[PDB]
């Protein structure tokens, strides 16, 4: 923000050479404070009265402590402070007089002072003893009770040891003082008057100039950001909504740092957090069964699907069970089902959560059974005492949506093979994305290759050569046997995360099984809150799909980290046919970028398949062929625009030579648009293209010479028969 | 196995440059059809493909002749997407353009010291329309075009 505002460069170098001398006499930091305080200074010409663009009613004369004395005679002022939200200093100058009896400029000082006062040390950080114990110098510390140069009608009260007891009742007054110690410590004339009369205010002001000013100007600066930031609960306040097991999260905290790369996780079910710290394995790609959120089984992947969230969905369960069955049918020996065994803690946990209610006991076939209660009205559950297994049955007076009725059976859950032993399954750590530092990717490339590349003689080839390298070793993502789809580093990262939550004590395998959701091109999901662990090791969690996007733009995108976003964004994800939006820079600049040959023909093809009617039919009509012949003409111009030999020219020419090529195209379009009958679906597209071209050519023009409006420049063209001289015209048209 | 949509295009463009309106295109025509689609086979590489099926006036290729020959250099490539992400990277600020500023920038983290001189240089030789910056389009050209 530029602080000074000189509004009418009316006088020669005098009004100027005066505002300057004025300002330069003020400390470069006092301004900094003013600036950070969102302040602005107005040095307008001759604008005395309630006349400046900012001098009409806002937060003016309400009460009267005004100048070095309270006087309050407005029409006579030449300096003023808009005092509330953002400070607004306004000064004006007429002819040469501020230096003889600077007893005047001293107001441009206090008038200024009334900015820092209630927002300086006096109160900004609170009167910290620094300013309090300085005010104690009323008359009891130093042998200098010489404070009339700042304290008359509000401090002839020497008969008060001024301390916390009363200093507040008169902040507006203990400011008028800070406004003189300032007006005096800097006034172009009287400065020692402050070092003589009061020995403290001086040293105070003086130590303020020694750096006290750079202080507040830095506690306001740092808070400059922390103040206006992106609302994202950090610390464990997030680690809670996260879902991750705090031990693991902390474990991750290392890698993020060592490797220097952000880590983002989608929500990890609460109902599965401890099932993890516990030792329960996590769901991979091998299982597409649904979890559950209620009853004993909650947090597990019940082989029985009517015991998972989709409780009732006669088809989500119908086709639901069909999934576990396959999960086991295909990936046998690795995936299967095992009896549910709610341990101790878990029980006491599903407790307050209200998932279950442990109550009355019972006896069957000789074994003890504490009965596990759940409000579900179709299944009854009981846990075993010898082994604490869990069982259920379709109540004596009810049925199962699929049409099943069974007596006390064991609750099987899904379990993958870990170290040769089926372990129950629960939610895994789904990475939303991984943002490694651009420089860490550099370390990915093999010294020699990247070497053999920079040596290249051709400059533009070097670039290409590099970009690929960066694509080759950092952006490319190949599929994979198990870990889904991910990049090589993405994999290495995957291990360092797992072996990291392994040395913590987890005994159930990995917790991050597949690649990053930014590759979930098939069935992309859109989670609101995303847990992130920056390279510094600070937990964070967003609240919006927007905030996330906004966060990633500020920190990951615009900050030297490699990040790419789900290829299905802004498109229509096939699988779940979902439309999930993500700001795409490229598409931003589309609005004013002339289409390409191929981008053009592409769009034609699309519409053809949409209205089963093409820009031109395969007929005998000779006006049809005209249309064909004519699009082929645009498909040319557009193709001509993007010519690689455009380098053997100069930026000047480039624009021109292209502003024409572009114009050419704009024509044939305007041409066809006025042809025979062309389906309106196309009529519109061509309409769209026009604006692009227009927009583009405008850009090329304002970039170089400003007045020429596209519409006008067009008019002045002769596209009848000869194009030749028309181009020579175009040139002259631009002068 | 080109997607149907990926098929509509090849025909929407193959037939746009089929002047005599039948369904077979001349050599020079095949070169044209392709370029428009954003591809440019060498003056000699353009034959080996058309020369791989001499069942015409030993000179043209039908709709299928073409539709099928778009695998040899097609069925295996999916780079158009990576390159677009490469671009997104350099475009540090999200304006949709790549300023020489940011070129040199990302250029260094990847460990390369570029001379303030040899950058405004690349940016220039990469800017086709002369607005001093490179957009996805020109970027695409610089990258792919060999
Ligand atoms: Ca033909
Ligand atoms: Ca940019
Ligand atoms: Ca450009
Ligand atoms: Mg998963």
């Amino acid at each position: 923000n530029n602080l000074v505002k000189t509004e009418f460069t009316n006088e020669t170098l005098d009004k100027i050479q005066q505002t300057q001398d004025l300002l330069k006499k003020i400390p470069k930091d006092v301004l900094e404070i003013y600036s950070e305080l969102g302040g602005e200074i107005y040095f307008t010409d001759i604008d005395l009265v309630e006349h400046k663009e900012l001098q009409d009613l806002s937060e003016e004369e309400k009460n009267s402590m005004n100048s070095r004395g309270e006087k309050v005679p407005f029409a006579s002022r030449f300096v003023f402070e808009k005092k509330r939200e953002t400070p607004k200093l306004i000064i004006n100058i007429k002819d040469y007089a501020i230096n003889s009896e600077q007893s005047k400029e001293v107001y441009y000082e206090i008038g200024k002072g009334i900015s820092l006062d209630i927002i300086s040390k006096d109160k900004s950080l609170d009167p910290e003893f620094l300013n309090l114990i300085k005010s104690l110098s009323d008359d009891s510390d130093s042998s200098d009770l010489l404070f009339s140069q700042k304290f008359k009608e509000k401090l002839e009260l020497n008969n008060k040891s001024i301390d916390i007891n009363f200093i507040k009742e008169n902040l507006t007054e203990f400011q008028h003082a800070f406004s003189l110690a300032f007006s005096y410590y800097f006034a172009p004339d009287h400065r020692t008057v402050l070092e003589l009369y009061a020995p403290d205010m001086f040293e105070y002001m003086n130590k303020l100039e020694k750096g006290g000013f750079e202080k507040i100007s830095e506690s306001l600066k740092k808070e400059g950001v922390e103040k206006d930031r992106i609302d994202v609960l950090k610390g464990e306040k997030a680690l809670k909504a996260s879902g991750l097991v705090p031990e693991h999260a902390d474990a991750f905290k290392k890698i993020a740092r060592e490797l220097n790369t952000y880590i983002l996780f989608r929500p990890v079910n609460k109902l599965a957090t401890n099932l993890i710290k516990s030792g329960v394995a996590t769901k991979g790609l091998n299982v597409h069964g649904k979890s559950s959120d209620w009853g004993p089984v909650a947090g597990y992947i019940p082989f029985d699907q009517d015991l998972s969230k989709k409780h009732g969905q006669q088809l989500a369960v119908e086709k639901g069970n069909l999934e576990n069955k396959k999960s086991i049918t295909e990936h046998e020996g690795e995936i299967g089902k095992i009896p549910l065994k709610l341990d101790h803690l878990r029980i006491e946990e599903l407790k307050e959560n209200g998932i279950i209610l442990k109550g009355k006991k019972e006896i069957d076939n000789g074994k003890k059974y504490y009965l596990l209660e759940s409000n579900n009205q179709v299944y009854e559950f009981r846990i075993s005492d010898e082994n604490n297994e869990v069982q259920y049955k379709t109540k004596e007076g009810k049925i199962t949506v699929l049409g099943e009725k069974f007596n006390w059976r064991n609750i099987e859950v899904m379990a993958k093979n870990v170290e040769g032993v089926l372990k129950p399954l629960t939610a895994d750590y789904d990475l939303f994305a991984l943002a490694p530092s651009l420089t860490e990717i550099k370390k990915q490339i093999p010294q020699k290759e990247w070497d053999k590349v920079v040596n290249t003689p051709n400059s533009l080839e070097k670039q290409k050569g590099v970009t690929n390298l960066l694509i080759k070793y950092g952006i490319e993502r190949k599929p994979d046997s198990t870990k889904g789809t991910l990049s090589n580093w993405q994999k290495q990262m995957l291990d360092r995360l797992n072996e990291a939550v392994k040395y913590t004590g987890y005994t159930g395998g990995d917790v991050v099984n597949h690649g990053t959701e930014q590759d979930n091109e098939e069935f992309p999901e859109k989670d609101n809150e995303i847990f992130i662990i920056n390279p510094e090791g600070e937990f964070i969690l967003t609240k919006n799909w927007e905030m996330t996007g906004r966060f990633i733009e500020k920190n990951i995108t615009g900050k030297d980290y490699l990040y790419y976003f789900n290829r299905s964004y802004n498109k229509i994800a096939p699988g779940n046919k979902a439309y999930i939006e993500w700001t795409d820079p490229i598409t931003k600049a589309k609005i004013n970028t002339i289409p390409t040959s191929a981008e053009f023909i592409k769009n034609l093809s699309s519409i053809r398949r949409s209205s089963n009617v093409g820009v031109y039919k395969d007929s005998g009509d000779k006006d049809e062929f005209a249309k064909k012949e004519s699009v082929k003409k645009i498909a040319g111009y557009l193709s001509d625009y993007y010519n690689s030999a455009n380098h053997i020219f100069s930026q000047e020419k480039k624009r021109k030579i292209s502003i024409f090529r572009g114009i050419q195209a704009y024509n044939e379009i305007e041409n066809v648009l006025k042809s025979k009958q062309i389906a309106p679906e196309y009529k519109n597209y061509f309409q769209y293209l026009k604006e692009r071209i227009t927009n583009q050519v405008q850009l090329l023009l304002t970039h170089q010479k400003s007045n020429i409006e596209f519409k006008l420049l067009y008019k002045q063209l002769n596209f009848t028969e000869n194009e030749t001289d028309n181009f020579e015209v175009f040139q002259k048209i631009i002068d | 196995q080109l997607t149907e949509e990926q098929i509509a295009e090849f025909k929407e463009a193959f037939s746009l440059f089929d002047k005599d309106g039948d369904g077979t295109i001349t050599t020079k025509e095949l070169g044209t059809v392709m370029r428009s689609l954003g591809q440019n086979p060498t003056e000699a590489e353009l034959q080996d493909m058309i020369n791989e099926v001499d069942a015409d006036g030993n000179g043209t290729i039908d709709f299928p002749e073409f539709l099928t020959m778009m695998a040899r250099k097609m069925k295996d490539t999916d780079s158009e997407e990576e390159i677009r992400e490469a671009f997104r990277v350099f475009d540090k600020d999200g304006n949709g353009y790549i300023s020489a500023a940011e070129l040199r920038h990302v250029m260094t983290n990847l460990g390369e010291k570029l001379t303030d001189e040899e950058v405004d240089q690349m940016i220039r030789e990469a800017d086709i329309d002369g607005d001093g910056q490179v957009n996805y389009e020109e970027f695409v050209q610089m990258m792919t075009a060999k």
